[PDB]
DNA sequence: ATCGGATGTATATATCTGACACGTGCCTGGAGACTAGGGAGTAATCCCCTTGGCGGTTAAAACGCGGGGGACAGCGCGTACGTGCGTTTAAGCGGTGCTAGAGCTGTCTACGACCAATTGAGCGGCCTCGGCACCGGGATTCTCGAT
DNA sequence: ATCGAGAATCCCGGTGCCGAGGCCGCTCAATTGGTCGTAGACAGCTCTAGCACCGCTTAAACGCACGTACGCGCTGTCCCCCGCGTTTTAACCGCCAAGGGGATTACTCCCTAGTCTCCAGGCACGTGTCAGATATATACATCCGAT
């Protein structure tokens, strides 16, 4: 068979089936959002590196995601996702 | 007798035809040789996948398009409808391609 | 302040029409700290079966929810020994326009049935899908030795 | 909160945390990976992509159809100020353009 | 080998592009400058891709370098891979 | 019409509505309830559970969250506990 | 019969003039209290490195040259000599920064 | 101790030079407020990032490096301040 | 060569390449780095601070000093077209612009 | 007090090597020092990039002969693709 | 086409001052030698998918013609900007004093890496039925010559 | 201001096909439990430079007036895009056939990391002197009104 290969679709399926429980999606637009998916995890995770690197530190921590976040997304973009990311780290820590 | 629209009506239809399209304006055939023909000018014998064509047909397409929306942008300022190629010129130079 | 009268318009209404089987006050001098009786369900393994539990409320209410703990324990794949539930609305579907007697409904019935998609306890879930006559005697048995 | 229940499950999340946390530490970031970083990581994903689905569903919702395609992808970031600012630089493969024609080409 | 296949890239077909772009009226010298930057942007392109190829040890090329050499020039493409 | 008072009760903090905001599901409730219900709670609709980030992102940027409409009535018709709220 | 040049050439030796140094034409201290009143805007009790005012000075004049240099080209492009807002806006328009 | 309308500082000889700066021969009279807008916003759009690079770091000074990096950040890279 | 001299002497540089495979190796860039990308990196990094200083230093000739100023390091940046297309989006502290004047607005002959 | 650590006397050297009668200013030193710095960020990045890609988990010295070649315009990533395999020929031996 | 003032710019000389080029102490980072283990280079095999060729049919490209609308040049008006002068404002420079916060050192405790056994989440392959594409006929709606 | 003919677009109903969504088998990547070295959190002390104030020049900003040259509206000519009909060209689709090279597997060896010891290259601090800036006085290029 052919060697196995990762991709965020089964994530992107399941986050689809609670704002539209009633609405498909292709395949093509499924290869779009898993491209998109890559490429925010790509930018995010290097500004942190960066942002760690400035301050010679060694870890990434949640503060530095945090900043990211910040630098990177546009205006409210940055507030909503910050204060979802807070909420999700305190729901995962208690 | 013979009914004639007159110049600009039927510009107009085509334009409101194809930005409610997303299929590709240029024939597949003659964009991939001319790939081909850039391509073996910078290494001999290679190949291609489909999807490296189909991918480079894209960009192009859409580079292009945008390429055109600043033409029209330029033109318009001119006090004009016509597109000249120095409203191309000018938009490549103030966007930083050619400077 | 607004949490104050949000739980003293809670308790008005708990007093005025209480629910059925479930039976819940103020256990000490703040109104923080509760305290709730649950009896069980009459279709249920779990006959005679009276549960106290201790509520804590977080200092922001109700952006949050609360804190519900049994002080026994019960044999149920959603409870572990501790006395900590496994609901959604306890945690993760939570929402401000949810009320006491919502909640306490809601855990009452998880106990007619249980939900296997995510249980505390994965072996007595286990368990009970393995067959339903052992966990039914399994509880009887628990329930008629602890439960009173 | 408790354990005994999956990563993904404690936060509330659908995307993976331990795909995630993989990805940071094999990914030549930083020496060390914090035990906080993947779960706000993929809080963040998460949000970004229910945010995208559900305008993408809304523009399928408009046409008629059951099932997004690009061109709705590309109608649901374009007309948003704060998506099209994010994906400014990208191109939405088989999307098309916005139908826009300047007031002064119009008929007089 | 190939030789003087700019010229396939036709009027109509530059005319629709000019109309996808929202443009009422061409001129006549369009066309030439069209297909001359065009030709600019395929080599610019096309040579980063085959340098991906060529590092990789690979006679063909594929999509992936295709896409790494867009994303090297920020012109990110969604579709192909990534 | 004019609505009654015990109709204009927010669901959240059981207190008459101080600059109510409406819901695209045509949902009201106060603007600190629904500023606390964003940032703490789940970012939705706390009744119907109708998620509403989007209209919330494009709204609160320009200033539009609060209702206009029936804030003047609230405000005018219903004094007295407005001030000592 | 007191002399004065003609309309132009005073702004070509302005020109010439302000194209052969290199010093810094805005006044320092305004500056400095304009980027102060941004700060605390954004965030209350900031103190400042002399150096940082100077490189946000630095950033700011070439970013304002440069916008200069694409809004003479724009104006030139319509048959003019005088800049006007239309061709600042175009100019930022073409380059993406307001799109 | 506030800080209010000091964009008037960046006076009109002051846009008038670096427009000569720039090449250009004959202004109009309504370049300036379009300047001070621009400038404005440009200065906004540094000045957030070089704070919040300094609020990452737990300081309460804006040092000449986060500047650096916003502007490097921003796409706009300055030589001759370090880095 | 001899193995005995300094790297960078071994391999003919005047650049460092202790440091250099010093920070290629704590910069987070590979799980590994070979032996000889430093010196790579060096030469490559040598070649464009020499042809950048002895363009400047042409510069400086011509305006009769001996001392390279920003301003002269601006002036052969931008005069070269190599370096400029290099260095196209980098801005030089204290270095000015290069004298141009449209032709539409000089005097009518 | 603290060692900082910069490109200064090695510029110098080169400098020397290139005009033997010129000096340099202390802000030209810092541009030249800033000019170094970026261009090894560049290199290294592409150079990591690249290594990622194929499945690799070391930089050899073709990962950075690629990435010159990428970066670099054509007669500048020419002479240093040259200077580079100059200098690596030199050292093995 | 000249020619005179008149003004601004470029050239040669003295001088003096602070930044550049060099020298010295020392200490921290780079060089030398050795050992262990996995990463990558090489040889071999399989089978996917790339390239090449034929025949047909028909959608798109190429060519030509008539003409109308748009590009471009010339004119005239008047208003807004350039140039210059006198006056008011606040930038720039020096000098002094104070303290808030950046920077460095020492302890130590908890967080993150590493390793081994184990099992269920997610991936690959199969299968089927419904959503969307297409065709054909009719209703709806802009377009333009003629009043 | 309008009526109407010719033409393009949108609606609706029926048929069909292929790809999206669900199920099954399984392997490997994530989980859990335990241990250990060190990163960074915190307290304390030093001392650097960022902030605030005061007084004096005098340079840059401001306000006003005159006039001219450039922006803008208008008219006229002509020619070059546009819309439509016809003919020629080759794109696109379905098909078959061969083989190149991409992708996976097994084996081996040698290249890089990690550790310890040692020493000298480069950094910080201190000092002299000369390259460049400034003041002052001519020489010359250039501009503008008048012939
Ligand atoms: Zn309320
Ligand atoms: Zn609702």
């Amino acid at each position: 068979k052919r060697s196995r290969k990762e991709s965020y679709s089964i994530y992107v399926y399941k986050v689809l089936k609670q704002v539209h429980p009633d609405t498909g999606i292709s395949s093509k637009a499924m290869g779009i959002m898993n491209s998109f998916v890559n490429d925010i995890f790509e930018r995010i995770a290097g500004e942190a590196s960066r942002l760690a690197h400035y301050n010679k530190r060694s870890t990434i921590t949640s503060r530095e995601i945090q900043t990211a976040v910040r630098l990177l997304l546009p205006g409210e973009l940055a507030k909503h996702a910050v204060s979802e990311g807070t909420k999700a780290v305190t729901k995962y820590t208690s | 007798k013979p009914h004639r629209y007159r110049p600009g009506t039927v510009a107009l239809r085509e334009i409101r035809r194809y930005q409610k399209s997303t299929e590709l304006l240029i024939r597949k055939l003659p964009f991939q040789r001319l790939v081909r023909e850039i391509a073996q000018d910078f290494k001999t014998d290679l190949r291609f996948q489909s999807s490296a064509v189909m991918a480079l047909q894209e960009a192009c397409e859409a580079y292009l398009v945008g390429l055109f929306e600043d033409t029209n942008l330029c033109a318009i300022h001119a006090k004009r409808v016509t597109i000249m190629p120095k409203d191309i010129q000018l938009a490549r130079r103030i966007r930083g391609e050619r400077a | 302040h607004m949490a104050l009268k949000r739980i003293n318009k809670e308790l008005s209404d708990l007093a005025r029409d209480p629910p059925a089987q479930i039976s819940a006050g103020p256990v000490g001098d703040d109104m923080f700290h509760w305290q709730a009786t649950i009896m069980g369900p009459n279709d249920s393994p779990y006959q005679g079966g009276v549960f106290f539990l201790t509520i804590h409320f977080p200092t922001d209410y109700p952006f949050k929810p609360p804190k519900v703990a049994f002080t026994t324990r019960i044999y149920h794949p959603n409870i572990n020994s501790n006395g900590s539930i496994c609901l959604d609305i306890l945690r993760s579907q939570w929402s401000p326009a949810l009320t006491i007697s919502k909640v306490l409904l809601s855990i009452a019935s998880l106990l007619d049935d249980p939900n296997p998609d995510d249980p505390k306890v994965p072996e007595i879930a286990r368990i009970y899908k393995t067959d339903r006559d052992k966990y039914n005697r399994i509880s009887r048995e628990w329930t008629q030795k602890y439960a009173m | 909160s408790a354990k005994a229940c999956t990563r993904s499950s404690r936060a509330g999340l659908q995307f993976p945390v331990g795909r995630v946390h993989r990805l940071l530490r094999k990914g030549n970031y930083s020496e060390r990976v914090g035990a906080g970083a993947p779960v706000y990581l993929a809080a963040v994903l998460e949000y970004l992509t229910a945010e995208i689905l559900e305008l993408a569903g809304n523009a399928a919702r408009d046409n008629k159809k059951t099932r997004i395609i690009p061109r709705h992808l590309q109608l649901a970031i374009r007309n948003d100020e704060e998506l099209n600012k994010l994906l400014g630089r990208v191109t939405i493969a088989q999307g098309g353009v916005l139908p826009n024609i300047q007031a002064v080409l119009l008929p007089k | 080998v190939l030789r003087d296949n700019i010229q396939g890239i036709t009027k109509p077909a530059i005319r629709r592009l000019a109309r996808r772009g929202g443009v009422k009226r061409i001129s006549g010298l369009i066309y030439e400058e069209t297909r001359g930057v065009l030709k600019v942007f395929l080599e610019n392109v096309i040579r980063d891709a085959v340098t991906y190829t060529e590092h990789a040890k690979r006679k063909t090329v594929t999509a992936m370098d295709v896409v790494y050499a867009l994303k090297r020039q920020g012109r990110t493409l969604y579709g192909f891979g990534g | 019409a004019i609505p009654s008072l015990s109709e204009c009760q927010c669901g959240i903090c059981m207190e008459i509505l101080v600059e109510p905001v409406t819901l695209p599901c045509n949902h009201t409730l106060c603007k600190p309830c629904f500023q606390s219900t964003v940032e703490k709670a789940s970012l939705c609709c706390p009744f119907c559970r109708r998620r509403v980030s989007s209209w919330t992102r494009y709204h609160t940027r320009r200033n539009s969250l609060v209702n206009v409409e029936l804030w003047t009535i609230i405000q005018k018709h219903y004094p007295r506990e407005c001030k000592l709220r």
